[PDB]
RNA sequence: CACAUUGCGCCCGCCGGUAUUCCGGCGGGCAUGCCUGUUCGAGCGUCAUUUCAACCAUCAAGCCCUGGGCUUGUGUUGGGGACCCGCGGCUGCUCGCGGGCCCUGAAAAGCAGUGGCGGGCUCGCUGGCGGGUGCCAGCCGUAAAACCC
């Protein structure tokens, strides 16, 4: 009727399914709304991009001078020789 | 209600049933897995695996970010631990069945685009350095997206692994991933032009090479062996340099 | 004192209720398929009383709280008849945590084990010495009469009210 | 200085003996229904 | 044995320490509505001896009546009305 | 100006002058400290006198430390009335008592040469005593040559 | 409020420390370790108030100053002799791949003019070194882990580890990696 | 809820009408006192909270005449008693180091003494040089060194 006693040792030692199986097409509601994609990556954000994509120099000090949320786009074009010159985007997390 | 007893117990002196009420509380810094099950409230919100499949694409750019940051409060060690997982997991996937369509490179990072069942699913992976978190960001609302993220992919894994017949969860290397196996501790066992672009080829990677995104790349697209440096990690075809039938290697030093 | 008290007492905590029933699984599955005396604090109002008067508490340690004090008002007196050392101990939650209850009005012990002997000796001493000696004087006397400045104001008006004609 | 000795020393005294810890109108809270 | 020690006490109502808690307890009683419930006895020993035990079921309501007559005395008791 | 001093006993080991000055400057100042130690090995003695350069400091101090229990000693704090305070009674005060090796110093005092000329006719002391030691070996009834 | 207890625990503590290292000092190279020239990760714990001042200038050599603090060093043998001091305030073992990888990544700083800078990029990588021939992180990593000719350079470049307190988480050999994995 | 008019509120769900918003209908619910329990709280009602723990070698190293033995691993509360000694100073009395006997709760009421080295402080002379210190939680034993940097 009870479970005999194990020593805590023993007690530690002891101690994935389809989630769709029945599956059937549904109506999709209108309410809904789905969030849009983000738009795919173009030929600016290249590591290696084509020259004519690159920036003036007086274009790009005047980029970090403006201050952010007021800017058309949140990065510069930017060509680097090889990718371990590539550094780290400063704005991932956020 | 349940935080409540663990505080009145902790607060008494009596340990030994505050550890027992502890483990009725399924905390994410010991089991590693999300804190409540979200089994049903998954299916209601993708009926079909169709659905799933359209909104991987924010689901793996998150797992494969947290796969790099630091552990925190909200996110521990142990959750993170399973973002590599299910992430490697994915991406073996996509290796056997040659998913793997499209890759770039960016200032932003390396973007795949994969082609499941007739789904693009694009995701962006950062570069593997020490990535920096300053400003107001909050981990909080993060890890209630990471809670929902790994119990979808687990079992988005699960149905493509049986599809395949390849038996899920795959066999783990706990050894072999402590040396740096990293994709390479992983076995896939059955249940009882894509892949001919590096076929018959060889290569080894050199240290200053990304070994993650290299191996990812060539393996999807044919090639079966791969070597690099030790520091690497174990699983490389061949370690030596100077061994003779390696065709290409892959260099960034001046 | 207190924290002295309770670092001996906690090492004679009763049984939870939980490790009663393992140790008694533990014992039956050995059956299946002989123990010293247990020592442990004494607590209960009627069972300290009865120990206090056979002489058997060592130390006995009383709550400040008790809602009807009249339940503990006469345990110093009985303890001091006896010749029981006693202490009062501020707070019945207090005494309620180290015997697994909400609430207990008064604790004690009799015997304690080989390894304790000289701690619960020394800690009778420290009580008798660094609390009955300080209270031998003034647990004759009556307690209150706090009078604030309020109080005082209130008792002087009083005063001069009845200095011309007392109203009778 | 006496009285800030005295209060010094006061203050030790009762450390020692006691530790070291130690709009307007008023609803009826809002609780769980 | 403390109830033994509550019977004596409740023998001297009129003893310094019985005088004084009457006392008190009196104003505070006053301050509460006429029937409340007392979440404990007030005189456990005589509580007990009563027939009240610590079980669920059990419960204590104090009431206090107005005394005196209605020349005319009331055949019942104070006790009785409460 | 009336100094109080204090006198404190049943010390626990580790209870020193820098505990003791640490200690009771929080209750106020002071003044001067002596620790009672042997000369023959440097111990403590379990009591120490303390100087409060304020009287009224001394006896709220000895009031509440006076029985307290501390690692097992139930301490003392005595206030000594001014009258049979000794004059000398802080003399090591506020000084380290360092510890004095004398069985090194005097045994090896004992290895160090020296002309024995004043030895040998110590030897002859020692002959003295060794013939009184025979006067005390008279009623033993033994015999010892050289 | 300084409590007469803690005066008196903090000074057998105190004799008890100056014992040790007596002992530790008479029979100098007191751990039995092979001779070898392997790596070793120390992360500074919780322990003795007042460190003694031996201790207290070891400490400061290996940066080991603040709490949850992590270096590399290699056990030469003035390394072994100064571990086997900060025992009591060092939690130590040897390091696998996976940890160090993750250290220098996850938690990665160096030292720029006496400045903590994050490991972003490898450009400041081969600006502080390079002349060593240390261009990239991954060389970092290599010298650190096949401990080199420059395993000096690196170990000071490499800011010490500020790492976290686990959420519920002597020489422990790959038993601090289990520490790490947790503490990180 | 309402003299109860087949009228009108609030919550959950459903049905029929062009219906995510409108209309109508339907189903399940919404009285008071009290008891047991649950969960959520209030209180210038009372209390605890700056942690007196464990942590030497539960065996190592070297040897010898090959299997037993040997050596090294410095680790002790204080005080008292016309008691019995050994050895050093003291002209001597006596005093020191170490024993044997006895007592005492982790017990206690000035009885402070042995020369230095380095550091700190302080004072003089020309950063340096030369003296003092009841200051050293730093060492040594009478020189001095080490630590220190």
């Amino acid at each position: 009727r009870i479970l005999p006693y194990k020593p805590p040792e023993e007690r530690e030692r002891e101690e994935f399914y389809d989630l769709w199986q029945n599956e059937e097409p549904q109506p999709p509601n209108p309410m809904h709304i789905p969030a849009p994609k983000l738009p795919p990556p173009g030929y600016d954000l290249s590591y290696n991009p084509p020259p004519e994509y690159l920036p003036t120099k007086e274009e790009r000090e005047e980029w970090e001078k403006m201050d952010p949320e007021d800017r058309e786009k949140d990065y510069l074009p930017t060509k680097y020789d090889s990718l371990r010159k590539v550094p780290a985007w400063g704005n991932f997390v956020k | 209600a349940l935080e409540k007893k663990i505080s009145r117990a902790l607060g008494r002196g009596d340990v030994s049933n505050a550890a027992r009420l502890e483990r009725n509380a399924n905390l994410p810094e010991k089991t590693g897995k999300p804190r409540y099950t979200l089994n049903h409230i998954i299916r209601e919100r993708y009926p079909t695996f169709q659905d799933a499949l359209r909104d991987l694409d924010d689901c793996l750019s998150m797992l494969f970010l947290f796969a790099n940051l630091p552990s925190t409060t909200a996110v521990p060690a142990k959750m993170i631990a399973r973002c590599e997982r299910l992430c490697h997991e994915f991406q073996h996937y996509l290796i056997v069945t040659h998913s793997l369509r499209k890759s770039f490179l960016s200032i932003k990072g390396i973007y795949y685009q994969a082609n499941i069942q007739g789904e693009d699913i694009l995701w962006l992976v950062p570069y593997k350095f020490n990535q920096r978190i300053v400003g107001d960001v909050d981990f909080r609302i993060m890890g209630t997206f990471v809670e929902f993220y790994m119990t979808l992919l687990g079992f988005v894994n699960y149905r493509l692994y049986t599809s395949i017949g390849l038996k899920y969860p795959p066999k783990f290397d706990q050894v072999k991933d402590d040396q740096g196996a990293e994709l390479a501790a992983f076995s896939l066992e059955g249940l009882n032009d894509p892949s001919q672009l590096f076929a018959n080829f060889t290569f080894f990677l050199s240290r200053e090479t990304p070994r993650q995104p290299l191996e990812f790349i060539l393996r999807a697209f044919g090639c079966k062996r791969i070597g690099w440096d030790a520091v690497l990690g174990e699983g490389a075809f061949t370690t030596d340099e100077s061994d003779p039938r390696i065709t290409h290697q892959i260099i960034d030093r001046p | 004192l207190a924290a002295q008290a309770f670092k001996l007492l906690n090492k004679y905590r009763p049984e939870t209720k939980q490790e009663k029933k393992e140790r008694l699984l533990r014992e039956a599955t050995a059956i299946k398929e002989v123990s010293k005396k247990p020592y442990t604090v004494k607590y209960g109002l009627n069972h300290v009383v009865g120990l206090i008067e056979n002489k058997k508490a060592s130390l006995v340690l009383i709550a400040n709280d008790v809602d009807p004090i009249e339940l503990v008002v006469f345990l110093p007196a009985l303890c001091r008849k006896m010749g029981i050392p006693y202490a009062i101990i501020k707070g019945k939650a207090r005494l309620g945590t180290l015997v697994h209850k909400k609430t207990a009005a008064v604790v004690a012990i009799t015997e304690v084990r080989s390894e304790d002997k000289n701690e619960l000796a020394k800690l009778i001493s420290a009580v008798k010495e660094g609390y009955l000696e300080k209270v031998e004087d003034t647990r004759k006397r009556w307690g209150g009469g706090i009078m604030g400045f309020k109080a005082q104001k209130r008792e002087e008006k009083r005063k001069k009210s009845l200095e011309t004609a007392i109203k009778v | 200085s006496k009285a800030a000795k005295g209060a010094q020393a006061k203050k030790a005294a009762q450390a020692a003996l006691k530790g070291v810890h130690s709009s307007t109108t008023f609803h009826r809270p809002k609780t769980l229904v | 044995g403390a109830l033994k020690y509550l019977e004596e006490l409740s023998k001297k109502k009129q003893s310094d320490v019985v005088r004084f808690l009457l006392r008190v307890r009196c104003w505070e009683y006053r301050q509460l509505n006429v029937i409340h419930r007392a979440s404990r006895p007030s005189r456990p020993d005589k509580a007990r001896r009563l027939g009240y035990k610590a079980k669920q079921g059990y419960v204590i309501y104090r009431v206090r009546v107005r005394r005196g007559g209605r020349q005319l005395k009331y055949q019942r008791s104070l006790r009785a009305t409460a | 100006s009336q100094p109080g001093v204090m006198y404190i006993a049943r010390l626990p080991h580790g209870f020193y002058e820098h505990e003791l000055r640490g200690y009771f400057s929080q209750f106020g100042e002071i003044t001067r400290l002596r620790v009672v130690r042997n000369k023959k090995t440097g111990a403590s003695r379990h009591r120490a006198f303390i100087e409060f350069a304020d009287a009224e400091v001394a006896d709220i101090a000895a009031r509440t430390m006076d029985k307290y229990l501390l690692f097992g000693h139930i301490l003392t704090c005595k206030i000594v009335p001014p009258a049979q305070v000794h004059p000398d009674l802080f003399k090591g005060a506020n000084r380290r008592f360092k510890v004095v090796p004398w069985n090194k110093m005097a045994g090896r005092q004992l290895e160090r040469p020296l002309s024995e000329s004043q030895w040998q006719v110590k030897v002859a002391k020692e002959e003295q005593r060794r013939a009184a030691r025979a006067e005390k070996l008279k009623e033993m009834g033994y015999e010892f040559e050289a | 409020f300084k409590r007469a207890e803690k005066y008196v625990k903090e000074y057998r503590e105190q004799e008890r420390e100056k014992i040790r290292l007596a002992r530790i000092a008479k029979q100098q190279g007191s751990f039995h370790i092979p001779a070898e020239a392997k790596l070793v990760f120390v992360i500074r714990i919780k322990g003795i108030n007042k460190i003694p001042p031996k201790p207290r200038k070891i400490l400061q050599l290996l940066r080991l100053r603040q709490i949850n603090n992590g270096v590399f060093v290699k056990v030469t043998k003035a390394t072994a002799e100064m571990i086997k001091i900060v025992e009591p305030w060092v939690a130590y073992g040897y390091p696998n791949l996976k940890s160090v990888r993750e250290l220098i990544y996850k938690r990665g700083y160096g030292k720029v003019n006496g400045q903590r800078i994050p490991l972003t990029d490898n450009a400041i990588i081969e600006e502080n070194l390079g002349k060593y021939g240390i261009i990239c992180i991954e060389d970092l990593i290599h010298e650190i882990f096949t401990v080199g000719p420059n395993f000096k350079q690196a170990a000071n470049f490499l800011w010490p580890f500020k790492l976290s307190n686990p959420n519920g988480g002597g020489n422990r050999e790959e038993h601090i990696n289990a520490l790490i994995r947790a503490m990180n």
